[PDB]
RNA sequence: UGUAAUCCCCUUGGCGGUU
């Protein structure tokens, strides 16, 4: 019924073996005369809302190094977006939440290396990365081929 | 080194060398659209030049 | 189409990441193994259990 | 405090998150981070 | 992309022979020819080197990103 | 490596190191002083090499 | 100079062949995505009608 | 009772003829030969700097391929078997690559000559990669242009085919019997003739073809089989023979050990 | 708090010897590691 | 995603057996063995061994799926012999007989050589 | 004793896969 069997042995020795890369976007925008977003690491006190993820793997400037190698649902961008601060500094010794994260995750159900990132600044003026994931795909029980 | 030094030092070999691989294709680039805007004005003694100044330029392995 | 095309089957657990069919019940699915997809759900009552080993196996 | 290479020119340099993206001797808008310091382990298989 | 270590089909080692059947091929040996004075008999190791494609050359060819 | 330090100029002064004469037997010559030429940019080591300070 | 710029780069961007208040009732799909998938499909792409 | 009688001879393949064994023995000993003879293989590549234009973990499957002498690896042990933390010199060897290009013209080749053994078993003639020659210089690994350079150290650990094709000794085991079809275990297709329509096995000199008035034979078994071994270098010819027939004695005596304790 | 949690680790027994790994899940004396060398995941005891 | 580990072809592990006999009631004198961690290798040989002997009446088995690495194999012999001692006379005819093959093997190599 | 985090658009459009 149009299945087909394989050799493991010439799988192990690169037969069909393929190259997958993934590339994505952020940049900060503007909202207003002194509203930017910010490429950072998020720290769990200035900020609220963040994702269920690890942002262990970013530098200091908010953005994975490439050789790093990352799965799913991890931080491969670190932005925060400004948010007006509450009555919280009440009493809180400067651990009250003036920003938002709106950090980038990777996609949950992929994995790989970081192969590249790309630093540079758009039309506007304002911060803008590339970061490319790359890994090996290689055959095994349901992938699809044809003469 | 500090910072400063560096920096003349980056100015120093610039200000030597004529040539960086790259920028040399920019600059090739712009003389084309240089000669191309010459010819569009029947400038006959412009593209000379501008052609003297290319054959010196090129001429790459 | 018809009724045929939803049956319950008995789960077997696995390793790789397709579901896997006798070849005798691809007529009436009408399907092959060229790419097709199939959608399986799970009943979660003893009821519904029942009624999916009763009736539709 | 962390390093950055050129697009153009391959040149390597830091920023301090407040410098212009550019690189300091030709001028490139592109950058590129630099490969991190860990230690990378492959299978071979 | 690069002249694959083993044949595929059988495991026979056939990356050493890429720049001697280039050398052959230069000395104007047909490629049935240069193939046979390297021993590969089974035709399973034969496409490996017939019909590879060196794209590497062409990878080469731009400018390192690093110095 | 360090031509193009600021202080190399005072550093080579009064330096004694093997020359090619050219005209080959080595020889020591003393450094009166150094001075850099516009325009006269060569291969020092390899092609990329280029220098402009010069050794009087 | 916004008028023609934009109206040329809207209707390139997303394939509505018109103004873009007249977004409805516009030829769309006009413009695409490359396909660089594999060069065999890059070629075909740009040959098709 | 099994005798065997040996054809051609070379450090990398032995043309040789079995009798008077089943075909299962046959069939299990080139089975073994394939797929269970132990051999030394890179299995971990740690990549300090990679600045080719290949990938990281394409230069680390091109390297788990190269063959690696692997005559004294009965003395090596297995990975999970040492108790040793991390890895000893005792189940592991570490060899390393260092390749650069210099000058701003030409390319540079980086041939598995290139990698140097570091660490390993004492006195165990083990882990060197495979050469033809002293002036082999072998599997092209990568090539490099100015300012590339490929900075990494790998470690070979031993294994079986079964778990990845890399730890295979043999490249393809030509295996035989029967070639004038006596036994009739093959009917042959045919348009006009199936005589003249199909060519002749190699060792159809070897036996004598039926007599035109002969009647089958219902009594007979396959008795004669002629086997080519082919080894990628890491092991002789006479070392994988020998191996897979001490394997194949170890898998059957841990089977009787396995019966007797049962009890 | 699990001071091991997010920190590159490196497995000494059994049939991953040798390979580095980052530590994700530290419930206790059973840890998740996910592996550099393939892309999966896998629990480990504390002594390992 | 799903692949099993490939060690596990041939790694046994601890609580697992790597040989489980049972006895088959429908017949007399027959036991059913289940190797683990094994393939066509070891069961084509010891079968091949055992269809010769005069007391084995049945000998069979079979690989119930490629994905796992165990085979079953059904034995049956006479009255008179237990089928345990059976299948030990089997492994050590086919050891006796590796042994002297390698001898032959080692003595035409040295000849040749 | 310093104690770790839980959340995601919408509308159109195109291109595909299985029948
Ligand atoms: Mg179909
Ligand atoms: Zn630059
Ligand atoms: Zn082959
Ligand atoms: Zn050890």
């Amino acid at each position: 019924e149009d299945s087909m069997i394989m050799n493991q042995s010439s799988i192990d020795r690169g037969l069909f073996r393929s190259l997958f890369f993934r590339s994505y976007m952020d940049q900060e925008k503007r909202f207003g005369i002194s509203i930017v977003e910010e490429f950072e690491k998020p720290t769990r006190a200035t900020t609220l809302r963040l994702k269920h993820g690890t942002y262990e793997k970013l530098d200091e400037d908010g953005l994975i190094a490439p050789g790093v190698r990352v799965s799913g649902d991890d931080i491969i961008i670190g932005k925060t977006t400004p948010i007006p601060p509450d009555t919280e500094e009440l009493g809180q010794r400067t651990k009250y939440h003036t920003k938002r994260d709106a950090s980038t995750p990777l996609r949950s159900t992929e994995n790989g290396i970081v192969d590249q990132v790309l630093l540079t600044t758009n039309q506007e003026g304002l911060k803008f990365v590339k970061v490319r994931m790359r890994t090996t795909k290689v055959p095994q029980i349901g992938d699809k081929f044809a003469s | 080194l500090s910072n400063d030094e560096v920096n003349s030092i980056v100015k120093m070999k610039q200000s030597l060398s004529s040539n960086t691989g790259f920028n040399t294709v920019l600059k090739k680039a712009q003389l084309q659209e240089e000669l191309e805007e010459a010819r569009d004005a029947h400038d006959h003694e412009r593209v000379a030049r501008i052609e003297a100044e290319l054959k010196s330029i090129g001429a790459e392995s | 189409l018809h009724k045929m095309s939803m049956m319950a089957h008995r789960v077997k657990v696995m390793p790789y990441s397709t579901f896997r069919l006798n070849l005798s019940v691809t007529s009436p699915y009408n399907a092959d193994f060229d790419g097709d997809e199939m959608n399986l759900h799970v009943p979660q009552s003893e009821e519904t259990r029942a009624e999916l080993s009763q009736l539709c196996a | 405090g962390v390093k950055y290479t050129c697009g153009a020119c391959a040149h390597n340099f830091s920023l301090n998150k407040s410098d212009p993206v550019r690189c300091k001797e030709c001028g490139h808008r592109v950058i590129y981070k630099a490969r991190t310091k860990r230690m990378i382990q492959f299978d071979a298989r | 992309m690069i002249i694959p270590v083993r044949c595929f089909s059988c495991g026979k080692v056939v990356g050493d022979k890429w720049d001697a059947y280039l050398r052959l091929l230069e000395e104007g040996k047909q490629e049935g020819d240069a193939l046979d004075e390297l021993k590969l008999k089974r035709y399973c190791c034969r496409r490996m080197v017939l019909t590879h494609v060196d794209l590497i050359e062409k990878f080469l060819r731009y400018n390192p990103l690093e110095k | 490596k360090y031509w193009y330090y600021p202080e190399f100029d005072d550093v080579v002064k009064g330096m004694y190191l093997r020359l090619n004469t050219g005209s080959s037997p080595y020889k020591v010559v003393e450094v009166l002083g150094s001075q850099r030429i516009k325009g006269s940019a060569y291969g020092l080591n390899s092609k990329e090499n280029n220098c402009d300070m010069y050794l009087k | 100079s916004t008028t023609i710029t934009s109206g040329l780069k809207y209707s390139l961007a997303t394939g509505n062949w018109g103004e873009q208040k007249k977004a409805m009732s516009s030829r769309a799909g006009v413009s695409q995505v490359l396909n660089r998938y594999t060069y065999s499909s890059t070629l075909s792409h740009l040959r098709r009608t | 009772e099994p005798k065997v009688n040996i054809i051609n001879a070379q450090d990398d393949e032995v043309e040789l003829m079995l009798s008077d064994v089943n075909l299962s023995l046959a069939n299990s000993l080139r089975r073994t030969m394939l797929a269970e003879v132990p051999t030394l293989a890179i299995d971990l590549v740690e990549i300090k700097m990679n600045t080719s234009v290949l990938a990281d973990e394409f230069i680390s499957h091109r390297l788990g391929l190269i063959p690696l002498v692997s005559e004294d690896v009965e003395e090596m042990k297995y990975s999970r078997d040492c108790t040793c933390e991390d890895y000893c010199d005792e189940c592991s060897v570490v060899l390393e690559l260092s390749a650069r290009h210099e000058g701003e013209e030409g390319t540079t080749d980086v041939y598995s000559s290139s990698l140097i053994k570091v660490s390993g078993p004492g006195n165990l003639n083990v882990g060197e990669p495979v050469r033809r020659d002293d002036y082999d210089q072998g599997i092209l690994l990568c090539k490099l242009r100015n300012h590339q350079e490929l900075n990494i150290r790998c470690i070979a650990k031993k294994g079986i085919a079964k778990e990845h094709a890399k730890w295979s000794p043999c490249s393809a085991i030509a295996f035989e019997y029967d070639p004038h079809n006596k036994l009739k275990h093959t009917d042959f297709w045919f348009e006009v003739d199936a005589k003249k329509e199909w060519p002749d096995s190699k060792y159809a000199t070897w036996e004598e073809p039926p007599k035109p008035g002969e009647v089958f034979d219902y009594k007979a078994k396959p008795n004669r089989f002629y086997m080519t071994v082919e080894t990628t270098g890491s092991l002789k010819a006479n070392q994988v023979f020998s191996r897979g027939i001490k394997t194949l004695q170890e898998k059957l005596a841990n089977v009787l050990f396995e019966l007797e304790n049962s009890r | 708090r699990d001071p091991t949690l997010n920190k590159t680790v490196k497995i000494r027994q059994g049939g991953y010897k040798g390979k580095i790994g980052i530590v994700k899940e530290a419930n206790g004396d059973r840890f998740r590691v996910e592996l550099h060398n393939p892309n999966k995941t896998i629990p480990i005891p504390c002594s390992f | 995603m799903n692949a099993p580990d490939r060690f596990e072809l041939f790694i046994l592990p601890d609580d697992v057996p790597k040989l489980k006999i049972t006895p088959d009631s429908r017949v007399p004198n027959c036991i059913i063995i289940k190797f683990e961690r094994e393939d066509h290798t070891l069961a084509n040989l010891l079968r091949e061994e055992l269809a010769l002997y005069p007391d084995v009446t049945f000998v069979a088995y079979k690989v119930e799926h490629p994905l796992f690495a165990n085979f079953v194999m059904r034995l049956q012999t006479e009255e008179g012999t237990r089928p345990k001692q059976a299948l030990e006379r089997a492994c050590a005819s086919i050891i006796n007989k590796l042994k002297t093959l390698d001898h032959k093997f080692n003595e035409e190599w040295n000849i040749k050589n």
